[PDB]
């Protein structure tokens, strides 16, 4: 029933203020971070106990060397982009790559870049093409599309390797990644009722009020509690002149709290 | 990244076709390469396959079967200059480049005038023997008397004359070019 | 470029009860660029013992900052954030209620 | 203009240090050192994913590298041993998954004793009258004998210009004594031409052997001339 995902994020900053990394890379399975690297440590490090226990030192030593390479490539690509835009000072380059494994077996994959936090280049692995936001991106896309070997490499990586990595990491983090922690839900009282849920995992939760759904409802965001679980809320105001109830849905289970 | 196999040596006739096979075993794959290495030269890149199917470029083709773990390099309209080693290699999941031991391709010229002859050349100031003009399916044996050197078989191509010839040389210092070979 | 000012939310890990070990969370999200300074404050003072954890589909950054703390009726906690979109550091007070 | 690797040939004494240079001006991030040994396939010694870093291959022992720049990846033998006798290939690649560009190789021999180094003797053997009258073709044979190590380039020069047409050269030298390892080597080549070409008294034939041996600042106390890097040639004129 659960869709799982593996995602890598890459951040490059030119002229970073003293101490701040020029380059950072973090991987995630779902919301759980699994790996980190930056230009300050210059070391690939696990970010889950189940990654440290199942991947030997030689894995981290190899991945360190790969990330030293990706850090240099980022610096060079960002410096070229700044030239193409006659930009100086600090500018941002971002890369995001990932796949999803669905319950049924179907997969998705994605790869995109941003310059200064705006879409730059988006890969379509089905048409083996790149969408480019502007002439500078278009010029780069056209060189990438002239290299059929690299496109086919990326499609195979997204569809086969990323998914094999995800399946390997799901097995390693089985007990953490596949668990359900059902929410604790309470109601508290300006004469408003707050429906408050916490201790839940995974983060996906639906919360509402009824009496007939209430239309004018404030929603708290799903926020991380820090201990691997999440919290959220839905509030309503009471017309002083009517029997109200909180409805929560989580991982296939429905909960109702009737308020007297 | 576990194993890779390709034949030691292959022999095909000028103007014909040859297929060099490569089998591999790995849990994790980022593409399979073919490289050409002329004797006394560096490997040069020929091809890259990562999905199933057939890539073509001039006289050369590369095929990959992911399920069978199997690639071939196909060379058409074979020339003498296609004599070289052909190396397959594949990237594993961590980008380890795993090299096969290489396949040596020998191109045999279509020789339509077998004239096996053993001659004696004098120094241009001590003397050597030349076994020449023999058929491409002759082997050049070797040497038992260890004070007598006999080179390997050698193919020269007098390109202006569309003429190809197998040659072998021997020397010593009682000797006689006759019997020198075989 | 386009700059995006951080969203700043301050909340406890567990429901708050005075004299009970809890964690103070400051979640900082939807900002650009990435350079940000976050401090948790006990009665106005920088807390030394503070930990932190990313970007979203829209390329904006997010971060959780937190400390072990024991709420009391007396003590007041806040999050202090500095970012290029901010003329002065933004302060959000923890609200138990 | 690709990957530049120097030198192309090197003899060392056991215990000497040596640096092989490799440069590429293609801005490739990955540089590699491999050794190639008969049967053994290509073995990775060291690689560098970028300037500022390096890491061991399959067989790093006895070798060292540095990556100060994108362009250069020097390979150091700190203490030459006989087991490091090999052919070394430098290579670069844009990324970890992109094709390798190779330098033209370093053939390195390590000997116990540089007094075993000998340049070749070269002789030209003129074509057999029997061959000319039976085939109306003329095979010259060049022989290069008594050289160590096996670091030679044999070429044929007809009227002062190099020729590839009609040339076959033994692809690997021969051992004059296959019992010894320090054994001196011999190499043969043929140049075949028309009888009319051989019989033309204007045609000049030169077998040339470039030998790779000692440098002019290697010390030398033997009676024979210092076996330095040098060309040895033999020649013949055609005749009617």
């Amino acid at each position: 029933m659960r869709t799982h995902s593996l995602r890598y994020f890459r951040l490059g900053v030119s002229d970073p203020i003293h101490g701040v990394p020029e380059f950072i890379s973090v991987g995630y399975v779902d919301s759980h971070p699994i790996t980190t690297y930056d230009s300050v440590t210059r070391q690939a490090e696990p970010r889950a106990p189940w990654m440290a226990e199942n991947l030997a030192p030689d894995h981290w030593e190899r991945y360190t060397q790969l990330l030293r390479g990706w850090q240099q490539m980022f610096k060079v690509e960002l410096k070229r982009l700044q030239r193409h835009y006659n930009h100086s000072g600090s500018h941002t380059y971002q890369r995001m790559i990932g796949c999803e494994l669905l319950e049924d077996g179907s997969t998705t994959g994605f790869l995109q870049y941003a310059y200064d936090g705006q879409d730059f280049l988006i890969f379509n692995k089905d048409t083996l093409s790149w969408l480019a936001v502007d002439n500078v991106a278009h010029t780069i896309k056209q060189a990438w599309e002239a290299n059929q070997h690299e496109l086919l490499y990326q499609k195979n990586w997204l569809e086969e390797e990323c998914i094999a990595w995800l399946k390997r990491f799901l097995e390693y983090g089985k007990d953490t990644l596949q668990r359900t922690e059902p929410p604790l839900v309470r109601v508290n009282r300006v004469t408003a009722l707050f429906c408050k849920a916490h201790g839940f995992y995974p983060p996906e939760i639906y919360m509402t009020w009824m009496k007939e759904i209430v239309q004018e409802i404030d929603y708290g965001d799903i926020l991380p509690s820090g201990d691997g679980t999440y919290q959220a809320w839905a509030s309503i105001e009471l017309d002083p002149q009517n029997l109200y109830s909180c409805h929560v849905e989580h991982s296939g289970v429905h909960m109702v709290l009737q308020v007297p | 990244g576990q194993n890779i196999d390709q034949p030691t040596e292959m022999t095909a006739t000028e103007g014909a076709i040859v297929q060099i096979n490569c089998t591999y075993q790995t849990s994790g794959f980022n593409g399979l390469f073919w490289y050409q290495q002329h004797a006394g030269e560096a490997p040069t890149f020929l091809s890259y396959n990562v999905l199933d199917g057939l890539e073509e470029k001039g006289r050369f083709s590369s095929f990959l079967s992911r399920s069978k773990g199997y690639s071939y390099l196909l060379l058409k309209e074979l020339q003498m200059k296609d004599s070289a080693s052909y190396l397959c290699a594949f990237l594993d999941s961590n980008y380890q480049l795993i090299w096969g031991a290489g396949t040596k391709l020998i191109i045999k010229p279509d020789i339509q005038n077998p004239d096996p002859a053993v001659y004696q050349l004098r120094d241009s100031k001590k003397s050597v023997c030349l076994f020449t003009d023999f058929d491409s399916q002759t082997n050049v044996s070797q040497s038992k008397d260890s004070d007598v050197y006999i080179t390997d078989k050698c193919v020269l191509d007098m390109r202006s004359m569309d003429f190809k010839s197998n040659s072998a040389v021997a020397w010593s210092n009682d000797f006689a070019c006759a019997n020198a070979f075989n | 470029m386009i700059q995006r000012t951080p969203k700043i939310q301050v909340y406890s890990r567990h429901p708050a009860e005075n004299g009970k070990s809890n964690f103070l969370n400051c979640y900082v999200s939807g900002f650009h660029p990435s350079d940000i300074e976050v401090d948790l404050l006990k009665n106005g003072e920088r807390i030394e013992k503070v930990e932190h954890s990313s970007f979203s589909k829209d390329w904006s950054f997010y971060l959780l900052y937190y400390t072990e703390f024991t709420p009391t009726e007396k003590d007041e906690y806040a999050c202090r954030v500095n970012h290029v979109t901010l003329s002065q550091p933004k302060i959000v007070k923890w609200d138990r209620d | 203009a690709g990957v530049t690797q120097t030198p192309k040939f090197q003899v060392l004494k056991t215990g000497q240090s040596m640096t092989l240079q490799c440069a590429q001006d293609m801005n490739h991030n990955y540089m590699y050192w491999y050794r190639q040994d008969p049967g053994m396939g290509l073995r990775l010694i060291y690689y560098s994913a970028s300037e500022g870093t390096t890491d061991k291959g399959e067989v790093p022992n006895g070798y060292n590298v540095s990556r100060s720049t994108t362009e250069d990846f020097p390979l150091r033998l700190l203490s030459a041993a006989p087991s490091q006798t090999s052919v070394y290939f430098c290579a670069s690649s844009n990324r970890e998954y992109s094709p390798l560009h190779f330098g033209n190789g370093t053939r390195l021999t390590v000997t116990e004793d540089l007094n075993k180094v000998f340049p070749p003797e070269v002789a030209v053997f003129e074509p057999s009258e029997a061959e000319i009258s039976h085939t109306q073709k003329a095979t010259l044979v060049c022989l290069a004998t008594g050289f160590y190590p096996d670091h030679v380039e044999l070429s044929w020069w007809v009227n002062g210009k190099e020729v590839h047409s009609g040339v076959c050269t033994d692809p690997q030298p021969l051992k004059e004594q296959p019992a010894l390892n320090d054994s001196r080597y011999a190499l043969s080549s043929r140049l075949r031409v028309s009888a009319t070409f051989w019989q033309d008294p204007r045609n000049h034939f030169r077998c040339q052997v470039q030998f790779y041996g000692l440098s002019e600042n290697d010390e030398w106390t033997q009676d024979r001339a210092k076996p330095v890097t040098q060309i040895v040639s033999a020649e013949a004129w055609g005749r009617a």
